[PDB]
Parts: structure tokens; C-alpha cells; sequence
RNA sequence: GGACCUGGCGGUGCUUCAUAUCCCUCUAGAGGAGCCUGUUCUGUAAUCGAUAAACCCCGAUCAACCUCACCACCUCUUGCUCAGCCUAUAUACCGCCAUCUUCAGCAAACCCUGAUGAAGGCUACAAAGUAAGCGCAAGUACCCACGUAAAGACGUUAGGUCAAGGUGUAGCCCAUGAGGUGGCAAGAAAUGGGCUACAUUUUCUACCCCAGAAAACUACGAUAGCCCUUAUGAAACUUAAGGGUCGAAGGUGGAUUUAGC
């Protein structure tokens, strides 16, 4: 919850999703019922904590594997990579580490959404001519 | 008196004591029961017994371009519209007798062995034709409770496959059989293995574990060999689309611990390209039907090693008494390699 | 009823950046209330209620839980402990529903005027089954008549006639108006208890304000609501039980 | 109730209201800006604010009532309060001027002075132990103090040892008695008393 | 671990004892089994705190004369208030010495106990008076006061029966003179499996002016 | 428990009307009567002859209309008029309503000595108030 | 036989509770007397059902004939009915209800944990639950937003009712059906509920609350007993009302127990 505000700033930033609150049972494994039939879930879960408050895996971490959902995790030398698919070992309790990840992962989102679009204007133009 | 007739609904509400301390507790058995009948069926509006013919209610309002009048059946053709009434209604109650007799399955009483289907279709478009569903055990749970006593549950233990390796298995638990039924054919289909299969019809090596405490044993076959296994391992390999394997099954026989067992054992098999990959090898496989001719069944596709493998002169291979008995015929059962229906 | 609207386009892509909260509008205000606490450290009753849970579920047009409802509002209140601006004010007044105040204080009749000009008021009174009118004139000699006949002499038990005394004794003025009051319904005790609430309000005409206060917190302007209870069918009495049988 | 629990009960007291300002302090200042807005009873029948008006003699007479019949009870009090105080001036006018002056005449204060000298101050409560009920002496608390001295009172004059005597007489006559620490009732309240110092050793329950 | 259980998931928690924690809690929510625990540790750490105090002369001196006992120290699960309990001595006029100065003790303790940043926040104490009886020295403060004035149907029921009652009931009539078997439910038959082997055979456009 | 024209809870596949929906002391509060006439007022008599007329006329429509009433009849009277209101079915043809119509209103015309209309209206399905 | 789970139970622990409520406290009662009425038992040729809480002025907002279903005698046989049966089974039921309920929970469909065991699924500075629907609630009725009604799910007691009516199953059909005449229903007793009393805060009269008399063997006290008249009816020692006569137990009721905010 320190960092809580920080990252939901940080996806909306971005054009992505946060889910900073407490995670409630099925959100995952049952979005169809939670949400609607016709719900898309995640594509890729980014942990910036892998653990929750009382200091045990977070929920997600096994309901993102169930529904075949990539994961990135920062896994402090207390927390378990076992499922996360991409874990990246550093400190998560410092303001200045979260801080960095924040801006990597906020600036590799956005780079990459951008040469997205170029490619595609590029190819377009291209086409009609 | 006529103020005292009551409907259709009542009188068959009262008639089948559907509702009531002999139906909340199964406390009354039914091996002769009340049946719903519906009375109005066959009858037409218009139509009594002593034959009237109303223009514009069970014959035609004109005829000829005319308007037909008020006319009565003769006794005789009112006979016959009596006796084809009784025919129609023998024809329907036939009708309804000839049910289409659905196949047995390990036991003519047993639920085990029996096909549900393909598991239902999801909300998105999805379906599963291609999936069959087999029962492997259907228990009747009985639960004490603090106010309503012994109830009773149905736990369904069902199996589905497409017979391509793709295959799972999980449990239901509803108060009616065929709640179950759906709860577990259609949770299964989202908890699959994918079992590797030698030559698409057997397992890639000799499979012995324990899970609790079963312990089964699998031996690779060749072509031809049949499933020679447990009933239950029949009806899981042939959703797997194992053609021909040997399975002996000891210490508790419990269903549960049998399938989730087999399907551990089968989804932790090593196959011969990543024995290939991990050794650095080729596999090459001798047949002798084939003589000595070297089959190579995978290459490993990184670099090949150059150093043999070690030759241990003995190796330290834990091996079973019992397989070892039977190749040196010291093993004697009038049970085994009996004869039995294809598999 | 109010329908939430779509919550994602035809590519599948959420708009809100808290959908997978499932609570995104809920969270969404929490999350500038918190950002708003943190700019002003940067930076550094009567007439108002806050709404209830179900004045924020529409504003929200969402379902919320009872702690939901707390935390925001434990929230809201330490937005305004804080130097709060113009800013920060516009936004809690949204939540801040204005509660109405009835106005306790007594209807005065007015004081009307008779064919000799002698300035009098009318009220009524109603005590269980008995209901009374009263005209108390604004000058006179302690005279009360009770369909047409003398207070005692209508009233001969002394307690009915202490009803009559007490509006006037409690503001002071025994011997000074002239009433005559008609009564029907009720018993005895009942009448004079309607005719001492029909006397109390017509003689709010003739005091000042602040005494019209004092009647009223003495109860001498309340309509007695107590009336007779209905009996229920399978008791003896309205809340007296039959005897329940030895066993 | 009828009433909603908003609503507060009445202050019939003229001198509570007639109160300057100034001599308010701020707590009884809120409490008067407070019940403006507060929702009041209406005063029951029973009490006004007549200067007669004895909440004591009030209450003696709602528990010498029998079904209801106020009018009965209330003269039965009225009939007590002039039986003592002719009893009074009856012992006034055949007495000495030396005794004149020890003789009280007012029925109010023989009547408050009777029933203030039969309050008992402590009192049993039956008790259960190992099957064995035993009596525990007590505390009495004010209100229960003042209601069995009246409950005693009423009590005594309802017995049937009385033949023939009408209640004012008997009531007047018991309280002239207490008035003098002498009566029934008196030896009522001494032998609760009494009990208690007996019943001692079991207080500790 | 022991007998005594400490396996709960959430041991990692902080444990949070304050008036704030009981308004932001689950209405639903009950006690666990080792949520008492902490409870009960807790009371008795209370109970520590305040002894060493009373002995202590640098708390105060008053205080230290008096020698008070503490019977029962046990804090309110709700957060607001805590109970502690000091016997009572013989004399009620040296009980009126030690109530006294505990009363006004209690404001000051209360910050010394704030001191133990781990006790920090402490609901204000609750000095009840308890183990000394003291309703009893009470009962004897008025014992004395109070005037005491001037100082001086059948044995049937025994039997057990109403032989009364019988007696007469044998006069008047002289006076005239003159086990199934239950099934297992395991081993119940059903049907449902033979009906299915059996099989189960329960089994557009509109036009104005049709024909 | 009470039981007096009671749907019970069941698993939410029973279809209920409006009029089955609701017990018997939302009579007057939610739901209106299903027969109007003077016989029930004070002071107004022949409260027993309206009350046999009107179980006999929905006893005689369930069955000369069987299979068709949608829902509970309506009676209505006016003087000496009686109109039954009935919701059915639009199964029968067209021919067959009529044909029903013209006899039962004639049929119960010279059975009461009133003239007797019937007013009939046409759904396609039962119309579902909630599923219990 | 081992281990575990559920339920039940514990002369099982701890904490908090019950608001007319378990105990004490408050008021009027019941338990004693007579009478009214129900039940039991006994009696009778002479119904039935309810019958611990949740039966006992209960089905009955009602039995002189009728009602009536009972007993005795006599009579009828396609029978008021395209027959009938108050015959058995409420442990086949519908219908309508009691009870906890002076409760707040039930629960489809999903999801997850326990290795996919029987099972379990809450923490708000939150840790796997989401939950339609039903109930509570809201709303409505009565004089308010109060109170009282009404409402009160699932389930528990194979609870009550086949004799409200209907009805499954079995049974009777010259009788287990139908009609007629007369008759039973008492009290040796026991017991539940109620009424009226034992009196002076009373009794009688006037009055409807400023009165006069009464007041212990001619007082208080029967709504009982006996006699007479009347009302209803075809029928009244019987049912009701009134009068006359009569003037009893009863002297404020042990253990125990009921109701009321
Ligand atoms: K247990
Ligand atoms: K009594
Ligand atoms: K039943
Ligand atoms: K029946
Ligand atoms: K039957
Ligand atoms: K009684
Ligand atoms: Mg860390
Ligand atoms: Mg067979
Ligand atoms: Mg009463
Ligand atoms: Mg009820
Ligand atoms: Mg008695
Ligand atoms: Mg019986
Ligand atoms: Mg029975
Ligand atoms: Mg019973
Ligand atoms: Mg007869
Ligand atoms: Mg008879
Ligand atoms: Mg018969
Ligand atoms: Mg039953
Ligand atoms: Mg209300
Ligand atoms: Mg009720
Ligand atoms: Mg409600
Ligand atoms: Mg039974
Ligand atoms: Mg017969
Ligand atoms: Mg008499
Ligand atoms: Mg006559
Ligand atoms: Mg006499």
C-alpha cells in the first residue's frame, strides 16, 4: 500500500490496468461470471510484489498459470519465482527501487505502443502508393 | 355435485404424493409408482360421446360453399371413432414403451464404463464434439446434519478424452446423479493432460509408481497387444488413445487414487526425442522382427556427443519379483493370460 | 433502472484502467481522494449530513459493501480536517446531502375578533376517543364553561379540574381569560384531557414567544398519541396471554 | 410505546423556566438550545404544576389504587391527610402550652416523617446453595427503600386484623404511630434489620 | 510447535490492538481459534506492566507506601477500557486512602504506560475494586448506622404417594362392589441406473389470414 | 407455516403470473379482485347467489375453453350485465373462438336470465411475472 | 481393527446473553371453596378426532328432535347421483395448519483449497470466494416515521386433520350402503381452564363521584338446589330469561404455577 497510488498512477499513465486492491477469490479462475461472458482478460500480469500483506503469495500468482496468463514478477529474496514465467530478482520494500521499475516498465509499455504505431502508419502509406 | 370436481393439476398433485415426509426422506420406495398421465392429449374440442357434429368446432364450418348444420354420427360410425380412439391410445402407450436400450457398462447395475458424452458447449461458442466422456465411479454420500439428519449426496467420477493424448478427469458433487454428471464432464474439460503417446497407440517406457498407497505398474507393448489393465485404466486409455499397454494395479484398489495415479504416471513420461536432447545420443531402437537392423527413433538436435556411454558391466536397476518370475516361469496363476473379449 | 454501460469496445480492451478491480468507479474515487490528500501536504454540521450507502451506490452506480462505505467516508473526513480549498470543498459538498431541520417551534392561532370586539383564539384537542374545542378570550375574569355548564359542576372530580388549571397556572395567568369550550367522546378524564390541550393552544395567542417554548417542553402542546390497544385473536387482551396450561 | 424514542420526557417545573440567563452556565445553556429542537411528551394527568402538587403522596396513592379506580384512591389519601391533621388538633387544643410546641399539625411532614422512619436501610435476598436456600444481607438503593416503606404501610392496613375499620382511619392511625418510631410497620423495618445481623456471616456470598 | 497450536496461515500478521481496528472489521467475521490467544497474552502483559509500577518507588511515592496488590488486570476485547482489579484492605478508612490516590494515580500511570511504546496505546484503566469483598465492609458501614429499635399439611406427601387420595379412589370403587427391521441406507436399491439403461424418451412462419 | 394460496420457493424454473405471485394479504394492497359486484358492500344483499354464479362460471369457462385461459377470469357487473374478461391462448383457430364464444355467451344467457358478454384477449405465452 | 470427518450427546469448559425474561425484583392471578365448562377414568345397548411443549370453552363463531357420523328395532336394493360408503391407511396425499419463529437463515449456478479423501472456503491497514432467487428488511393496513397487526423462507417433530371437501391404495355392494321410530350422553372420582366469592378500596338505594343506610348465624356469599311464570319450538323435569323460596361451602388459599413493559 505504500507504493499502491504510485502504481495505479503509473498504469494509467501507460494506457494499461492496475489492480492494487485486495484481490478478490475468483477474479481470474471465474471473470466470466464476475464480468460477463464475453470478458477478455489479461494478456501479461506484472507483480511489482509477488507477495500479499500477510507475507504469502499473492492469489494471482496461481490463478495467472491456471488461465495460462504470462507473468512478471520483482521476487525479493523472501518470495518464490517458481510460476512467475519472466521473474527479475531485486529489492521491492524501496521507495527508489519501485520507483525505477515504474519508469522501465512505464517507458518500455509506452515505447513499444508508439513504434506500433509507426510501423503500421509506415505500412500504410507505403501501401496506397 | 359438480362444485366439488377440482382440476387436472389438484388431482394429480394429490394422486403422486410427490411432496410430503414420504418423498423429503426417501422414507417410501417406489417400485410401483403413480404416473403422470395428461387427460386432455388426444381429446378434441367439440367431440362427446353421443357423436354431434358442431359446424366451426370439430368439423368444417362449410361445405359445398354452404354452411354446414347440426349433425349427428350414426351409432355405428360412432363406434368406430371410439374403437380408433382406444387404438391411438394403445399406439401412443406403445409408442412410449419402445425406448431405445442404452449400452451396459462394467455391470449391467454399474454406472462405471457408461458414456455421458461430449462435455456441454461454453458460453463463448466453444464447443467439444471431438471430447467423449466416460463414468468411472458414482457414490452415494450420506451427510449428518445438525437439524435435517442423514441426507444424501452423489459424488461422480468422470473422465474425458478425444482419444489424441488430449485427456482429464475430475469430480461432482450435487444432491441429484445428473447435476454431478455435468458438474464433472464439464469442470474436466478444463483441467487436461497431455499424454504422450509412442507411435500414437502405446507409452513411451515400462511406468511403475505409487501414488498414497496404489501402486501401478505399466509395461509398453507392441502393436496388436490390446489393453490388457485394470477396467478402469481401459475405459481412461481408450480416452487417451492408448491402443496397447499392460497395467497391474496393487495395494488399495480406490478409484480416485487409481485415476489421478495413472494420470500422473502418464503425463510424467519421458519421450525418446528429449531422452535424445538430454543425453546428447541417438536413439536407436532394435526391433526383432526387424532383425538387427538399427532403427534410429530421435537425434538429438543439439551437438551429438563423441564419448560412449559408460558401460556399467551391471547395473543397479531395482527390479520387480514379480516380472522376474514370470521370465522364469516360477510364476503360477490360473488368472493370468486368461481369454477375454477384445479390448 | 439505470443500466451500466459497456465497460470495453469491440477489440476487448477495458476503458478503465481499474476494470479488473471490478470496482473501478469505487476505486476510481478513492484514488483521487487520495491524491488530493497529498498534494495538500505538498501544498502544507448543523444543516449537512453525508450521504448513505445507498445515495453512493448511484452516484457510483455500483454495489458496495458496509466497510466500502466507511472507508470512504473515514476518508472525506480527513479531507476536511486538512486547509482544504475552493478546489477541495466542490468535491466533498458532492457527497454532503443537506439534512432538514424540523421546526419544533408552536403554530400561533390567530387572534380574531367577535361581533362585541373582544379578542379571542380557537384550537382543538384530542385526548384518546375525546375531542374538544376551546375559545379563550383574551380578557376575562377565570371563567370556563364546558358545554354551556361551570367547570365544577361539569367536572366534579378534582383532577379533571387540576387539568383545566394547569395551562393557565404554568405561564400565570389564573383569572385573566375567559373560556368556553365543547368536549364530546371520551370519559371523564379523557374530555379534560383534551380540553386542557385545546385551552394550552389557543392561549399561545396571548403569550410571548418564549413562554409558548415553556408549554411546550412541559408537554402541554403534545397530542397525547396513547389510545387503546386492539385485542389479538388467541389472548385474552391486547398483550395479556391465556393461561397457559399446566403441563 | 407510542412514543419514538425521540421523544423526551416533560420538565414541569415553573422556577426551571423563570431562570435569568445570566445565571446559566454553558452546559445549561446547550441543554436549553437543545431540547428546542427535541420532541417533548405530552404531560401525563397525574402531575401539574400546581405549588399542592407532592410526588410522594402521588406515588402513595397509584399503589393504594385497585383497578384503576384513581378516584377511590385518591380520595381514600385526601381522607388519611384530614383524619391525621384533626387527630393533631384534637391532641393540640387538650394539650400545654409547654406541649403545644412539640405537637406537629401539618399532615404533609407527619406523612413524609412516617414513611422516611420506616425505610428500611438494608435488607436479604434469598440465595440458593448446595440445594440449601440461605438469605444474603444487602444494600438497599434508595428506590427500593422508599417503595417498601410505602409497600409496608399499604400492606399493614390491608390486613384482615383490622375488623370493620374503615382505611382512613387505619391508614392515619399507622402513620401517626411510625410518626413516633412505634407500630407494626416500625418492627418491620427493625426486624429486617435484626435478619440481617444475623445473616452476617453468609455476606460474603 | 507444542500442543499449544501455532500453525495459522497469517502468523506473519501484525497484530493490531487498537479502538480504530474494531470499527473497520467484518461484521460477519468471528473470533479464530488462536485470535483469543493474543488476547489472553496480551491481558496478562498489561497485568506485568501495571505491577512493577506499584513497586517501584521512582513511580511515585504515594504509591509505593500504599502497597496495593493487584488481583485481576483483564483488558476489554472491544479496546475502549481496561479492567484491573486491586484487593481490598481490612480497614474501609485505609481503603478510602488507597482508592484515592489510585483515582488520581491512574491519570498519570496511564502516560507512564504510554512510556512502553509497545503498550503505547493504552484504553483509559479501569481501577475496579474487587477481592476484598467489599460490598461486605459496605454492608457493615450501614450495619452499624441502621436502627434495629428497642432489643428485647399430610404425611402422605412425606411418604412419597397420596395415600389419601387412593384411599378414598379404592373406598368408592368398593362402594360400587357393594422391534422391526431397518435396512442399511448404503445397501438401499435404486432404480435411476435402469430407467437410463432402459432408456429415456421424454419426447416458424406466421402468415395473416393463413390457410 | 402458512399455506392459504402460497407458490412455494422451488429452484427458479417455475413460471408464476402476477396474480400467483402474490399471497393472500397483498389482496387489496398489490393485487386487485378478480370478480366486482354490490353483493359484498354493506347494506347489499344476494352476496351468496353471486358468489355460487361466479365459482360455476369459472368452472364452466376452464372447461368449455380448455387448454386456452392464460390466466384467472375477470368478472364484471353492471345492472343486470355480466362480463367475463379472459385472457387465452393463441393456439385455437380463430373459427374455434368464435364458435366458443357465441355458445358460451348465449349458453349462460339463458342459464342467469342476464344478457352476458365475453371479452377475450389474445397472448401468445403465458406471461411470467418471475420464475420461483 | 487403525486413523479421520460429521451428527448426536456430555451430572462438558469459557465468554457474552435472555427484558415480561432463566433467577430475584413489580402487579394481578391459578393451586383451597361453590358453580360453569373440557378432559381422563368409570358407567352405558350407545360415536369420532385433538390428547408433553405444540391436547384439554380443542374441530364446535356451539349436540332437546334435527345436527348425527353412535345404539336398539323395523324397512328398502340400479338405490338424491351414468350409484353409494363419516369403511381401513394423515406412515400414499392434495388442501388448510401447529411448532421452533419472542428465529435469520436457505440456496440454484460457478469458482477455489485439501495431492482432485470424507470435507472446507473469514480476516477491511482484508488472507478465495462471487452469488441469482426466497426469507428477514423495505413497503403497506390501523391513529405517525412509534406501536400493534400482518408477514415470517428452507428445514425439524412420517406433528394435526381421509370426519371440510377432493383423492391414491385396499375393502364393502341384500350392506361396511340408504330410510324410519325411539334412545344414549351419567358421575364413585380425578384433573385443566374459566366464573362468582370470601367482603369495609366492602354491601343496598339514589346519583353517575360533596348523599343516606347496611355491616357476622335476618351480614358478605350460588349464575347451585327446589317451586312457579315467561320466551323459543310441533315437542322444554331438561334450553334461556325472570320471580319466589333457600342462605351452603367460602374467612384471601401448602409445594407449585400463569400473564403483563
Ligand atoms: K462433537
Ligand atoms: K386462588
Ligand atoms: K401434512
Ligand atoms: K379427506
Ligand atoms: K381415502
Ligand atoms: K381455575
Ligand atoms: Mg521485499
Ligand atoms: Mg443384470
Ligand atoms: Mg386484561
Ligand atoms: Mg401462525
Ligand atoms: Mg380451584
Ligand atoms: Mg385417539
Ligand atoms: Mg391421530
Ligand atoms: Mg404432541
Ligand atoms: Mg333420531
Ligand atoms: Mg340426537
Ligand atoms: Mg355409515
Ligand atoms: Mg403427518
Ligand atoms: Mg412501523
Ligand atoms: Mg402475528
Ligand atoms: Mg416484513
Ligand atoms: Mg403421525
Ligand atoms: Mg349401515
Ligand atoms: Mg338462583
Ligand atoms: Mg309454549
Ligand atoms: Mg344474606
Amino acid at each position: 500500500r505504500q507504493f499502491s497510488y504510485l502504481i495505479e498512477n503509473m498504469a494509467r499513465d501507460c494506457g494499461e490496468y492496475a489492480h492494487t486492491r485486495y484481490f478478490r477469490g475468483g477474479m481470474l479462475t471465474n471473470a466470466r461470471l464476475l464480468f460477463g461472458p464475453t470478458v477478455r482478460l489479461p494478456d501479461l500480469i506484472i507483480f511489482l510484489h509477488t507477495l500479499n500483506n500477510i507475507f504469502e503469495p499473492h492469489v494471482a500468482v496461481r490463478d495467472a498459470a491456471k488461465m495460462n496468463i504470462p507473468t512478471v514478477g520483482i521476487v525479493d529474496t523472501n518470495c518464490n519465482p517458481c510460476l512467475i514465467t519472466y521473474p527479475v530478482p531485486g529489492n521491492d520494500d524501496s521507495p527508489l527501487a519501485v520507483h525505477l521499475y515504474c519508469r522501465l516498465f512505464q517507458t518500455a509499455i509506452t515505447r513499444a505502443k508508439e513504434k506500433r504505431q509507426q510501423v503500421e502508419a509506415l505500412y500504410r502509406l507505403q501501401g496506397q502508393k | 355435485s359438480f362444485f366439488t370436481k377440482l382440476t387436472a393439476d389438484e388431482l394429480w398433485k394429490g394422486a403422486l404424493a410427490e411432496t410430503g415426509a414420504g418423498a423429503k426422506k426417501g422414507r417410501g420406495k417406489r417400485t410401483k409408482k403413480k404416473k403422470r398421465k395428461d387427460l386432455n392429449r388426444g381429446q378434441i374440442i367439440g367431440e362427446g360421446r353421443y357423436g354431434f357434429l358442431w359446424p366451426g368446432l370439430n368439423v368444417p364450418l362449410m361445405k359445398n360453399g354452404a354452411v354446414q348444420t347440426i349433425a349427428q354420427r350414426s351409432k355405428e360410425e360412432q363406434e368406430k371413432v371410439e374403437a380408433d380412439m382406444i387404438q391411438q391410445r394403445e399406439e401412443w402407450d406403445r409408442k412410449k414403451k419402445m425406448k431405445v436400450k442404452r449400452e451396459r457398462g462394467w455391470s449391467g447395475n454399474s454406472w462405471g464404463g457408461i458414456s455421458l458424452g461430449p462435455p456441454d458447449p461454453g458460453p463463448c461458442g466453444e464447443t467439444y464434439e471431438d471430447f467423449d466422456t466416460r463414468i468411472l465411479e458414482v457414490r452415494n454420500v450420506f451427510t449428518m446434519t445438525a437439524k435435517e439428519g442423514r441426507k444424501k449426496s452423489i459424488r461422480v467420477l468422470v473422465a474425458v478424452g478425444n482419444g489424441k493424448g488430449a485427456a482429464g478427469f475430475s469430480i461432482g458433487k450435487a444432491t441429484d446423479r445428473m447435476d454431478a454428471f455435468r458438474k464433472a464432464k464439464n469442470r474436466a474439460v478444463h483441467h487436461l493432460h497431455y499424454i504422450e503417446r509412442y507411435e500414437d497407440h502405446t507409452i513411451f517406457h515400462d511406468i511403475s509408481l505409487r501414488f498414497k498407497r496404489t501402486h501401478i505398474k505399466m509395461k509398453k507393448q507392441p502393436k496388436g497387444y490390446g489393453l490388457r489393465c485394470h477396467r478402469a485404466i481401459i475405459t481412461i486409455c481408450r480416452l487417451i488413445g492408448i491402443k496397447d499397454m499392460y497395467a497391474k494395479v496393487s495395494g488399495s484398489i480406490n478409484m480416485l487414487s487409481l485415476t489421478q495415479g495413472l494420470f500422473r504416471g502418464l503425463s510424467r513420461q519421458e519421450t525418446h526425442q528429449q531422452l535424445a536432447d538430454k543425453k546428447g545420443l541417438h536413439v536407436v531402437e532394435i526391433r526383432e522382427e526387424c532383425g538387427p537392423l538399427p532403427i534410429v527413433v530421435a537425434s538429438p538436435r543439439g551437438p551429438l556427443r563423441k564419448d560412449p556411454e559408460p558401460e556399467d558391466e551391471v547395473p543397479d536397476v531395482k527390479l520387480d519379483w514379480e516380472d522376474v518370475k514370470t521370465a522364469q516361469g516360477m510364476k503360477r496363476s490360473v488368472w493370468s493370460n486368461l481369454k477375454r473379449a477384445a479390448t | 433502472p439505470r443500466q451500466r454501460a459497456i465497460q470495453w469496445g469491440e477489440d476487448g480492451r477495458p476503458f478503465h484502467y481499474l476494470f479488473y478491480t471490478g470496482k473501478q468507479s469505487y476505486y476510481s474515487l478513492m484514488h483521487d481522494v487520495y491524491g488530493m490528500l497529498l498534494n495538500l501536504e505538498k501544498h502544507q454540521v448543523i444543516g449537512s449530513r453525508w450521504l448513505i450507502k445507498e445515495e453512493l451506490e448511484e452516484m457510483l452506480v455500483e454495489k458496495l459493501s458496509d466497510l466500502d462505505y466507511m472507508q470512504f467516508i473515514r476518508l472525506l473526513e480527513k479531507l476536511l480536517t486538512s486547509q482544504c480549498g475552493a478546489a477541495e470543498e466542490e468535491f466533498v459538498q458532492r457527497f454532503r446531502r443537506s439534512v432538514t431541520l424540523e421546526s419544533k417551534k408552536q403554530l400561533i392561532e390567530p387572534v380574531q375578533y367577535d361581533e362585541q370586539g373582544m379578542a379571542f383564539s380557537k384550537s382543538e384537542g384530542k385526548r384518546k376517543t375525546a375531542k374538544a374545542e376551546a375559545i379563550v378570550y383574551k380578557h376575562g375574569s377565570g371563567r370556563i364553561k364546558v358545554n354551556g355548564i361551570d367547570y365544577q359542576l361539569y367536572f366534579p372530580i378534582t383532577q379533571d379540574r387540576e387539568q383545566l388549571m394547569f395551562p393557565f397556572h404554568f405561564v400565570d395567568r389564573l383569572g385573566k381569560h375567559d373560556v368556553t369550550c365543547t368536549v364530546s367522546g371520551g370519559g371523564r378524564s379523557a374530555q379534560a384531557g383534551a380540553i386542557r390541550l385545546a385551552m394550552a393552544k389557543a392561549l399561545c395567542s396571548f403569550v410571548t414567544e418564549d413562554e409558548v417554548e415553556w408549554m411546550r417542553q412541559a408537554g402541554l402542546l403534545t397530542t397525547d398519541p396513547r389510545v387503546r390497544e386492539r385485542k389479538k385473536p388467541g389472548q385474552e387482551g391486547a398483550r395479556r396471554k391465556f393461561t397457559w396450561k399446566k403441563r | 410505546s407510542r412514543y419514538s424514542p425521540e421523544f423526551k420526557d416533560p420538565l414541569i417545573d415553573k422556577e426551571y423556566y423563570r431562570k435569568p440567563v445570566e445565571e446559566l452556565t454553558e452546559e445549561e445553556k446547550y441543554v436549553r438550545e437543545l431540547k428546542k429542537t427535541q420532541l417533548i411528551k405530552a404531560a401525563p394527568a397525574g402531575k401539574t404544576s400546581s405549588v399542592f402538587e407532592d410526588p410522594v403522596i402521588s406515588k402513595f396513592t397509584n399503589m393504594m389504587m385497585i383497578g384503576g379506580n384513581k378516584v377511590l384512591a385518591r380520595s381514600l389519601m385526601i381522607q388519611t391527610l384530614e383524619a391525621v391533621k384533626r387527630k393533631q388538633f384534637e391532641k393540640y387544643h387538650a394539650a400545654s402550652a409547654e406541649e403545644q410546641a412539640t405537637i406537629e399539625r401539618n399532615p404533609y411532614t407527619i406523612f413524609h416523617q412516617a414513611l422516611k422512619n420506616c425505610e428500611p436501610m438494608i435488607g436479604l435476598v434469598p440465595i440458593l446453595k448446595g440445594g440449601r436456600f440461605y438469605q444474603v444481607p444487602v444494600p438497599l438503593p434508595d428506590r427500593r427503600r422508599r417503595f417498601l416503606a410505602m409497600k409496608w404501610m399499604i400492606t399493614e392496613c390491608r390486613d384482615k386484623k383490622h375488623q370493620r375499620t374503615l382505611m382512613p382511619e387505619k391508614l392515619s392511625h399507622k402513620l401517626l404511630e411510625a410518626f413516633h418510631n412505634q407500630g407494626p410497620v416500625i418492627k418491620r423495618k427493625h426486624d429486617l434489620h435484626k435478619m440481617a445481623e444475623a445473616n452476617r456471616a453468609l455476606a460474603h456470598y | 510447535k507444542v500442543w499449544y497450536e501455532s500453525p495459522s496461515l497469517g502468523s506473519h500478521s501484525t497484530y493490531k490492538p487498537s479502538k480504530l481496528e474494531f470499527l473497520m472489521r467484518s461484521t460477519s467475521k468471528k473470533t479464530r481459534k488462536e485470535d483469543h490467544a493474543r488476547l489472553r497474552a496480551l491481558n496478562g502483559l498489561l497485568y506485568k506492566a501495571l505491577t512493577d509500577l506499584l513497586c517501584t518507588p521512582e513511580v511515585s511515592q504515594e504509591l509505593y507506601d500504599l502497597n496495593v496488590e493487584l488481583s485481576k488486570v483483564s483488558l476489554t476485547p472491544d479496546f475502549s477500557a481496561c479492567r484491573a482489579y486491586w484487593k481490598t484492605t481490612l480497614s474501609a478508612e485505609q481503603n478510602a486512602h488507597m482508592e484515592a490516590v489510585l483515582q488520581r494515580s491512574a491519570a498519570h500511570m496511564r502516560h507512564l504506560l504510554m512510556s512502553q511504546q509497545t503498550l503505547r496505546n493504552v484504553p483509559p484503566i479501569v481501577f475496579v475494586q474487587d477481592k476484598g469483598n467489599a460490598a461486605l465492609a459496605e454492608l457493615d458501614q450501614l450495619l452499624a448506622v441502621a436502627d434495629f429499635g428497642p432489643r428485647d399439611t399430610t404425611s402422605s406427601s412425606l411418604c412419597g404417594i397420596d395415600h389419601e387420595a387412593l384411599n378414598k379412589q379404592i373406598m368408592e370403587y368398593k362402594r360400587r362392589k357393594d422391534g422391526r427391521k431397518r435396512a442399511k441406507p448404503r445397501l438401499e436399491q435404486d432404480s435411476s441406473l435402469k430407467s437410463y439403461l432402459s432408456g429415456e424418451e421424454v419426447e416458424e412462419y406466421e402468415c395473416y389470414a393463413p390457410d | 407455516k402458512n399455506r392459504a394460496a402460497r407458490v412455494r420457493v422451488s429452484k427458479g424454473d417455475k413460471p408464476v403470473t402476477y396474480e400467483e405471485a402474490h399471497a393472500p394479504h397483498y389482496i387489496a394492497h398489490r393485487k386487485g379482485w378478480l370478480s366486482l359486484h354490490t353483493g359484498n358492500l354493506d347494506g347489499e344483499d344476494h352476496a351468496a347467489e353471486r358468489t355460487v354464479e361466479d365459482v360455476f362460471l369459472r368452472k364452466f369457462m376452464w372447461g368449455t375453453f380448455p387448454g386456452c385461459l392464460a390466466d384467472q377470469l375477470v368478472l364484471k357487473r353492471r345492472g343486470n350485465q355480466l362480463e367475463i374478461c379472459a385472457v387465452v391462448l393463441r393456439q385455437l383457430s380463430p373459427h374455434k373462438y368464435y364458435f366458443l364464444v357465441g355458445y358460451s355467451e348465449t349458453l349462460l344467457s339463458y342459464f342467469y336470465k342476464c344478457p352476458v358478454r365475453l371479452h377475450l384477449q389474445t397472448v401468445p405465452s403465458k406471461v411470467v411475472y418471475k420464475y420461483l
